[PDB]
């Protein structure tokens, strides 16, 4: 009996258990109809313990078992391409997973001395992320904004753009309805995209306990080839509904609540899970496979998702992410509506990497892009109620102007390196200033396309390397004033 | 007489975004009120 | 194996069972001598079970007893519950004898996996013009209903209920949260006045109901139109059902005072904690499936006039498409009564409909709005100032405004106007003629109340 | 003898003794064969302790063994931890072998009586404008940092340590409190590249921890710089220490994770009832005294940009100088985001830092309020209207704000500029002549992200 | 014809003995069914039909319908017409007529704010002229 | 003359040794008598007439009259005088002299803001000059 128990009480998915003596903390229990549990509480005389499934199959007198083990998936390159759910069982129908492994679900973050530091760069395809709010392997960034303004769209895009580089990826989709999921799997099978990516659901109609346990999993899944020296991307969608979720739990608990009625320890959840995507050393890739794979670096890059209510940046949650991340792209809805898509909000976003995860020529000339462009934004807005307009003031408007037009991009149609080279070398020399400001996507685009054409070697060799040199500028500045001469926009 | 008009238009327009914006901090702090008047009624509920 | 009533606090009611005879979570209970169904709510332990009671408390006492039924609430389904009326528990309050099929359904149910979602997004035609030009539906979407009374909002859901019956040969269902006594009988003896009863089924909930009723009437008819999407003829092509909710604010309200009484913590602004898993879970049934599609319509009230309330914003998570209907419009005669410029549908995107459908419709949207701009200096500063294309674009939005009525099908029997039944396909080439301005001779009474662009032309050549 | 474990909630756990063995208040506990060690907060009657877990409490299960060690948590102290890396019981984290000390010190004790203290008389230059001329800094005070997320505090800290800790002769120690482990080693590796590493002392306990760790981690950096500044030689004085602590915040936030566990009731929003006299505790220690002086600078971390907030007002009373940043500031692309109309400071009278600096403070201020109490009316209504001396100062204030910004060594990866030093007296000189109105025909682009004037100058020409 | 001098006190007591039952609160101390107390009151409130009045009778009365009218009156501090009980009884009623302070004491004695007052039945419940 | 520096501070120990004592919390989790903790203190100081003197010392003191002044110091957030603390004591005193940030910041200095300063004693303690 000291390892059997039966139920007490039941209600809203949470019951209380009597007889689990030697049960441990977050040890799984099982019961009578095939369903498992997770302890929470050992109190004096009780066990609490939530419900990981359906629990209206579940009355008072039936009977709970302790396992011995604590919560745990399956883990390996056998999971790409599937569907799955919070526990790592299938849903898509294509059978059983053979996964050759399990891994512990609530882990610790590897210490101060067992990192790297970030420098190699991971291309998203946007224009405007790259050359302003650059990301690098390891580094974790947040996408944040209202409701149906582009978050979706651009993680999915970030995925997509992955298809050369090598690089597993991984999508959590967490208090979503089932034909949102059934759609993002279509358009990514149909690109081919799902063949290095793992998909885990946890829809609206589940129980909040999956809700809250599903990114756990999904990083635990993600963090199998940074262990051993590979590359990963994992992005969580909806990171609030996990919030909401743990909120929910904790009210029913009866714990006393904070602002705007968010359990206190709000912050050490998202900090447990935002800490663990990192770069490893070579070192620590050592000796944790005991030698099989030397003078290699793992990584894990995260893109996690927050929606604000009216674009309100300085709410509870979404400032208690923006504090745990290394950055935050802001998509602001005024933009949007407006026409500029995607609408990336110059003064707000922000990365803490810097100019050191991009490639050299990308860096050199991206050099101060994002304040000037917050300068001109906030000369613009004060040049309303004035007339007598200087020279200098009228020269940075009519230069703000162009470099916002030029930040237009559109959806599934990424670029290459050697694209924004060229365009932010145009735009920072001059070339575009007696273009007209109608003009500007037509003469960006066919500024590309006739580069591409009559310089493919340079364009190429642009893109393998990515260096800087005085000869590649020079070429640069011929091809660009030939455009210019003969070719008509 | 034909700049007049100019102005007031400007400034109604002006005016009209201040009520905008003065109507969204209106309503989040009325939300934060009757958020705290919950949680003070519930508090002093539970103590006794 | 029976129980007892140990305890009665209002509306919440306890029974203490036997150790070995404990019953389920929510089951249904029948108290011996009265007729009064309890649902269960949760356990306590001991045997003891905290419940609810449908229907009003006053004459009960403790010591009374309750047998259980091992089973939820159980309803009638089938195609007899047609042109009938029901109240939560599925008894007819219409005195019009009892409902004659035996098929019963639990109203508690799964939502359906994600291995029985469509393999597609189709489009849900309607008839009328404004609406699948501007804001297209879409099978198993939820679309929300704006703007009250005076505008009309029942006579578009009877021209709704009778096209879907009529093109795609579907039902309907309309269950009502907490309606008024007074104007669910003026709607109901509406509907009798046309010929549409006998093709739709009520369940009707009031205000003056505890809110436990006002709380599980919904899912009464989300279980008739379920048993309705469900059931297929020859080949199983399955049947599309029209579900109608009377406010899902109230829907709400009900779910935080049912919380309220159960004795919870609140949260945010005086909210229960499970308002999200609540709503997610009655708007996860409503979905298109392989066999067939449920389609709901909501009407849609805004708290204190602030979208960033919790339930708005909750309700906003799931809406597809928004139908605001505006009181100057109908001012002006032209019905029915649809803001263009305000009304969206996320369904309205190039890769959806097509390249040519959105870019008529974004001209459309285009020429409505420089009309209104210009609207202010026409009336402010003169006529004389408006000339050449301001007023090509004057008249082209005239003649837009104008096109955008049509006769009902319900409203023949009134003005003798049959109505008419417009095919999509219809209104793009007609709206791009107008726009190419091939008929930019046609006065602009040509185009009103007239069906199709043929209508026009005919209209035009008598005229 | 020994007790055994009866209850485990989350990070608290209890255990019971027999009744002549109760340890003491702060005493320490290890768990028998695991490496969990627990600190006593209460004494709950019939020889019951409840304690906080000093780890994760995965595995532990009711029943186990507990033996006491009749001590407080001793860590080392002296010169053998100068160079290496530790955690909160002092343990070494940097793979480097043990520590080479023996001497051992109590993390929990008195504040200094009131006889012990000493008054600061040296100022202290760092080479910023702003900070030099609206906020100095006094040898052996206590300076507070004061933003919400993501505005600057950590670059702020980091120009501050390059600025003066590198040309100081003396000790260092840095506690990190709830911050991220990237920066820690990006810190540790900055210093160990150079050779600055045999002058600091760190601990680390970050925001992946439990709240056990993040709890206690700033007793131990204070407890390291508390004996190295009552430490003397045989014919040798003593050594000034600097101190660092990054975002005391997360300690208030730890004891606030675990107050409802501990059986107390809330107060104000959902705080501990126990916030100033906890805050205090600490605060008094840090300080410098008549044998040993400690400079210390803190990052206080602002809650949902709330200056209100209980936990930074409660701060605020225990800092010389205060720094405050504002996001309006950083969001326009002026950095340092520095408030000049909220940032104070003690030294900040004519009597300690002459007449001329406190006259050109003064002046400078007052433009700043002239020019925000006149943005409203110039906003709604136009700019013309105004008299010509709003004007002047309309055009003096942003010229004058522009003037603050700076371009800071450790921010050459952000921008890719070289970073700039500012002696105080060309600070003066330049706000002196910006006043006087000898650059009134100067534009206000050359006033942006400069050093001294004659950067203007020449930036203006060569525009 | 039934005249309710002032719900709001109602609601005031309601919440009084509520409180005093120890029943849980909600949102100012109010029970969870101020909403069941003044809709099930103002539902009552109704025109019967001929053949409920011939049932009720067994006959004695043929061809009469029966009616019931309400006019209820609820007080607002400075136009606050955002309150919870407030709120809850306009969302009930068939209409609303608007009293303002800044009209009586200008010296208007209807002081009826005909801007935002309204009536749903119109003019069916008027004569011809 | 006696000056305390700040009551917010003494009214924030109390309500912490209230709540440790769980004692049923109120208004911004205040006790229920912090009203009656600063009354009952700043009652005491008066002005006392010649013939207490004399009864207190029992004949040694004649013909003088003594005094007790209080001047004590309350701390407000962002300018917000209507919360449950600083109203009592601002009911329970006589004057009061508000000082405003905006003032300072401007040069103003002492920041004293006249329009809302009052002394009800007035000119009766005042020299004729
Ligand atoms: N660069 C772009 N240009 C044009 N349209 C775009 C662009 N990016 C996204 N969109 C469109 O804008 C809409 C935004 O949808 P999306 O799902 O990306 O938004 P979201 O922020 O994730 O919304 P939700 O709140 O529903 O999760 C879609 O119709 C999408 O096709
Ligand atoms: N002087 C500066 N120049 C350029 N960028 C800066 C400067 N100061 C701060 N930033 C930007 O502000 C962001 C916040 O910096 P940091 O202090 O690390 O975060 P926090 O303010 O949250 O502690 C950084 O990512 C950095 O890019
Ligand atoms: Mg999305
Ligand atoms: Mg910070």
């Amino acid at each position: 009996a000291k390892n059997e128990g039966t139920i007490v009480m039941v209600s809203d998915g949470i019951v209380r258990i009597h007889g689990l003596a030697d049960a441990m903390y977050g040890e799984m229990i099982e019961f009578d109809g095939g369903l498992f549990g997770m302890a929470l509480n050992l109190e004096q005389d009780s066990v609490g313990a939530v419900v990981l499934g359906n629990y209206l199959s579940l009355q008072e007198g039936q009977k709970a078992r302790c396992t011995g083990r604590v919560l745990e998936v399956p883990v390996g390159p056998e999971l790409l391409g599937r569907v799955v759910d919070a526990l790592g069982n299938p849903i898509d129908g294509k059978g059983p997973i053979d996964a050759k492994l399990t891994d512990a679900v609530e882990k610790v973050a590897p210490g101060v001395i067992w990192r790297q530091s970030v420098d190699q760069p991971v291309q998203t395809g946007y224009k405007s992320v790259d050359t302003m709010i650059p990301v690098g392997r390891g580094q974790r960034e947040l996408i944040i904004g209202d409701r149906q303004t582009g978050k979706t769209a651009m993680a999915i895009d970030a995925i997509i753009a992955q298809k050369n580089s090598g690089i597993k990826c991984v999508y959590v989709a967490i208090g979503q309805k089932q034909s949102t999921i059934a759609n993002v799997v279509r358009k990514l099978e149909e690109t081919g995209a799902m063949a290095y990516t793992t998909v885990v659901a946890a829809a609206a109609a589940d129980p909040a306990a999956m809700q809250y346990l599903a990114p756990y999993s999904g990083c635990t899944m993600g963090e199998y080839f940074r262990d051993r020296g590979e590359d990963a991307l994992i992005i969580y969608d909806d990171l609030s509904k996990q919030a909401v979720a743990y909120r929910q739990i904790s009210l029913l608990l009866r714990r006393p609540p904070g602002r705007e009625a968010y359990p206190g320890d709000v912050f050490y959840l998202h900090s447990r899970l935002l800490e663990r995507a990192s770069r490893v050393s070579a070192e620590y890739v050592e000796k944790f496979t005991n030698g099989a794979v030397t003078g290699k670096t793992g990584s894990l890059t995260a893109l996690p998702i927050i929606e604000t209510q009216a674009g309100d940046v300085s709410a509870f949650v979404p400032t208690n992410v923006i504090s745990i991340t290394d950055g935050q792209i802001f998509l602001e809805t005024s933009l949007f509506n407006a026409g500029i898509r995607p609408a990336v909000n110059a003064g707000i976003s922000v990365s803490r990497v810097g100019g050191s995860a991009q490639t050299k020529i990308i860096k050199k000339l991206s050099g101060g892009i994002r304040t000037a462009l917050a300068q001109y934004r906030e000369l613009a807005a004060f040049a309303q109620f004035a007339s007598d307009l200087d020279e200098a003031t009228r020269k940075q408007l009519e230069h703000g102007q162009r470099v916002t037009e030029l930040m237009k991009q559109k959806q599934y149609a990424p670029y290459s390196i050697a694209d924004q080279a060229v365009s932010v070398y145009a735009s920072n020399e001059g070339y575009m200033a007696d273009v007209e400001v109608k003009k500007i996507v037509d003469f960006d685009a066919a500024l590309i396309a006739y580069f591409r054409s009559e310089y493919a070697p340079l364009m190429k060799q642009i893109d393998e390397t990515g260096d800087y040199n005085k000869d590649i500028e020079a070429a640069i500045k011929a091809g660009i004033e030939s455009f210019k001469a003969t070719q008509t926009y | 007489q034909s700049a007049r008009m100019v102005a007031m238009k400007a400034a109604t327009d002006n005016a009209g975004q201040l009520i905008k914006d003065l109507q969204l901090i209106y309503n989040k702090l009325r939300q934060a009120a009757i958020t705290q008047e919950i949680s003070e009624i519930v508090g002093g509920a539970a103590a006794v | 194996s029976s129980g007892r009533i140990i305890q009665i606090i209002g509306a919440v009611i306890d029974v203490e069972f036997e150790r070995t005879s404990v019953p389920k979570i929510y089951d249904a209970l029948q108290v011996d001598g009265t007729e009064t169904t309890l649902e269960v709510q949760q356990q306590l332990g001991d045997g003891v079970v905290r419940t609810i009671a449908m229907g009003s408390t006053e004459g009960l006492k403790r010591g009374l007893t309750v047998t259980s039924t091992n089973a939820p609430i159980s309803v009638p389904v089938g195609t007899a519950t047609l042109g009938r009326i029901m109240d939560v528990l599925g008894r007819p309050i219409d005195e019009a004898g009892p409902v004659a099929t035996e098929e019963r359904l639990p109203i508690h149910r799964q939502a359906p996996s994600y291995a029985e979602q469509a393999a597609s997004t189709d489009l849900l035609e309607t008839g009328i013009k404004v609406i699948d030009l501007l804001c297209p539906f879409a099978k198993g979407g939820k679309v929300g209903l704006f703007g009250g009374a005076g505008v009309g909002k029942t006579v578009n859901m009877m021209e709704l209920i009778n096209n879907i019956a009529k093109a795609h040969s579907g039902l309907s269902v309309f269950a009502g949260v907490g309606e008024r006594t007074r104007e669910g009988n003026d709607f109901y003896h509406e509907m009798k006045d046309s010929n549409v009863l006998d093709k739709v089924a009520m369940v009707y909930g009031q205000m003056n109901e505890p809110p436990g009723n006002r709380l599980r009437v919904a899912l009464t008819g989300l279980t008739m139109a379920e048993y309705f999407r469900d059931e297929k003829d020859e080949n199983g092509k399955g049947r599309d059902v029209l579900l109608f909710v009377d406010n899902i604010y109230r829907y709400t309200l009900a779910g935080t005072e049912v919380s309220a009484l159960l004795g919870r913590m609140p949260s945010a602004v005086g909210y229960q904690p499970t308002l999200a898993e609540e709503m997610g879970v009655l708007q996860e049934r409503i979905t298109s499936t392989k066999s067939g599609s449920i389609t709901s319509i909501q009407a849609v009230y805004v708290p204190a006039d602030d979208l960033t309330d919790p339930s708005p914003a909750t309700t906003f998570a799931h809406l597809d498409a928004t139908v605001v209907l505006s009181r100057d419009i109908a001012s002006s005669g032209i019905y029915p009564a649809i803001d263009p410029l305000d009304s969206t549908s996320r369904q309205l995107d190039p890769l959806v409909v097509g390249q040519e459908h959105y870019e008529i419709a974004r001209a459309v949207q285009n020429v409505l709005q420089r009309y209104k701009e210009l609207k202010d200096i026409i009336a402010i500063l003169g006529m004389d100032e408006l000339a050449e294309e301001d007023k090509l674009v004057v008249y082209r939005a005239r003649k837009i405004q104008r096109f955008f009525s049509q006769p009902f099908h319900v409203a023949e029997v009134f003005t003798g106007a049959p109505g008419k039944l417009v095919p999509l396909k219809e209104t793009i080439r007609g709206f791009k003629g107008l726009l190419a301005g091939e008929y930019d001779h046609i006065p602009e009474q040509a185009f009103y109340m007239v069906g199709g662009i043929d209508e026009v032309i005919a209209k035009a050549e008598k005229l």
